[PDB]
C-alpha cells in the first residue's frame, strides 16, 4: 500500500468495516502501520478490529477441520486442515511482525504500550491453539510474557475500570484457563479483575460505567462458565 | 470461555 | 489446482462448505470443472453454492459502499466501490468462463442444461447490478436471453413442481421486477409459475412436496412485496 | 425482492 496517503489508508479502512471486509481492512491498516508513524486510539482500534476479524474466521474453520480430522482417525482432511493453519500462522505472523517493527518499540504511553502487548499477548494465543511441536512451549511462554508485561504496565497505570485493563485481564485469564492448564489462576484473575472494578465504579461517568461494565460482565460469563 | 469480542469499531 | 486429484478437490470443495470458507469452495471447484468432466447433479449444487457465496459477500460490500458514495454526493469511497465492483466482475467473469469453456456446450440433459443456463443468466445479473456504460444494455440482453432458453427448455422437459423449474422461475421475475424494470412481467411470471406448481403437487411425495413447497413460498413472498 | 438463496448445499 506504499503509493496511497496514509489518511486514505485509514478511511478505507473505516469503509471496509462498514462493508464487512475485514481482509482489505487488514491490509489497509498494515498499510497504515507501515507508513512508519504512531497510531492515534482510534487507529489502533481499527488495526485490531480488522485483524481480529480475519484470525476469527480462520480460528473457526480450522477448528471444523479439526474436529472433522480428529472424528477420522484420505489424506485431504489432514491437508485442508494444514492449508487453513498455515494461512492462519501466517496472519499471526503478520500483527507480530507490525508489533515488533515498529509499534510496540515506538509507544511510550501506557493506553498504547498495554493495548500493543495485550495484542502481543493474543496473536501468540491464537499460534499456541494451533501448535504442537517442539515450540508450543516456547509460543506459549511468548504470549505469557506479553500478557504479564502488559498486566504489570496496567495494574501501575490505569484504573481498575479501564477498558483495556479489563478487556487485557479477561484474555489473560482465558489463557490461563485454555492454554497454561491452569483453571485456578485463571477463576482468580477474573474474580480480583472483577471484584477491583466493582469497588473503582463509583468514579465514573454514565457512558464510562456503561463501558466498563460491558467488560465486566464478560468475566463474569467466564466465572459462571468456570464454578 | 469467551475473549474480548473485538469485532466491532 | 492442475495437480490435485479431481476427487479431492469435491472433497475439499465439501470440507470448506462446512467450515463456512467458500473462496476456497470455489476455488476447489473451479479446479474441479477445469478437469474437464462433466458434473454431477450434486456437484453442480457445489459449484453454484460456492460462487453464490462469494459473489453475494462482493454484492452486500458494493450495496455498502454505493450507498455511502451516493450519500457523498475525497475520491476514496468512490475509488473503493471501484475495487470491490472491479472484483465482483472478475469472480462473475470466471463462473462465466466455466459455463463457457465447457460446460453448458457438453450438458445435454434438461436438469443440467437449464441449471447452467439459470447460472448464465444470474451471473449477467449481477454483472447488470453495477453496470452503467455503454455494455449495460449488451449485458441485460445477455441475461435475459440465457433465462430465456433456460425458460423454454424447463417448460418442455421438467415438471411444473421441479425445483430447478422453479428457481430458475423465481430468478427470471427477479431480473424482470429489478433489472429490466418490467414489474408486470415479473408478477405474471411469479404468480403462474405459483399457480402451475400448485396444481402439480399433488403428484409429489412427501420429500418432494417439502422441496417444492418451499421453493413456491419464495414466489409467494415476492408477490406479497410487489403487490 | 428474493432471488434463490442457494447459499447452503
Ligand atoms: C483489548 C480490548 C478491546 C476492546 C475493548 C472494549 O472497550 N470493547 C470490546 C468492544 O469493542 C471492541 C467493547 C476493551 C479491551
Ligand atoms: C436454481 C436453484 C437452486 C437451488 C434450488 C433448491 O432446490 N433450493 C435452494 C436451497 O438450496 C440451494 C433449496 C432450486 C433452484
Ligand atoms: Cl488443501
Ligand atoms: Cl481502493
Amino acid at each position: 500500500m506504499g503509493s496511497m496517503e496514509r489518511a486514505s489508508l485509514i478511511q478505507k479502512a473505516k469503509l471496509a468495516e462498514q462493508a464487512e471486509r475485514y481482509e482489505d481492512m487488514a491490509a489497509f491498516m498494515k498499510g497504515a502501520v507501515e507508513k512508519g508513524e504512531e497510531l492515534s486510539c482510534e487507529e489502533r482500534n481499527l488495526l485490531s478490529v480488522a485483524y481480529k476479524n480475519v484470525v476469527g474466521g480462520q480460528r473457526a474453520a480450522w477448528r471444523v477441520l479439526s474436529s472433522i480430522e480428529q472424528k477420522s482417525n484420505g489424506p485431504e482432511v489432514r491437508e485442508y486442515r494444514e492449508k487453513v493453519e498455515t494461512e492462519l500462522q501466517g496472519v499471526c505472523d503478520t500483527v507480530l511482525g507490525l508489533l515488533d517493527s515498529h509499534l510496540i518499540k515506538e509507544a511510550g504511553d501506557a493506553e498504547s504500550r498495554v493495548f500493543y502487548l495485550k495484542m502481543k499477548g493474543d496473536y501468540y494465543r491464537y499460534l499456541a491453539e494451533v501448535a504442537t511441536g517442539d515450540d508450543k512451549k516456547r509460543i506459549i511462554d511468548s504470549a505469557r510474557s506479553a500478557y504479564q508485561e502488559a498486566m504489570d504496565i496496567s495494574k501501575k497505570e490505569m484504573p481498575p475500570t479501564n477498558p483495556i485493563r479489563l478487556g487485557l485481564a479477561l484474555n489473560f485469564s482465558v489463557f490461563h484457563y485454555e492454554i497454561a492448564n491452569s483453571p485456578e489462576e485463571a477463576i482468580s484473575l477474573a474474580k480480583t479483575t472483577f471484584d477491583e472494578a466493582m469497588a473503582d465504579l463509583h468514579t465514573l461517568s454514565e457512558d464510562s460505567y456503561k463501558d466498563s461494565t460491558l467488560i465486566m460482565q464478560l468475566l463474569r460469563d467466564n466465572l459462571t462458565l468456570w464454578t | 470461555a469467551g475473549s474480548i469480542p473485538g469485532r466491532r469499531s
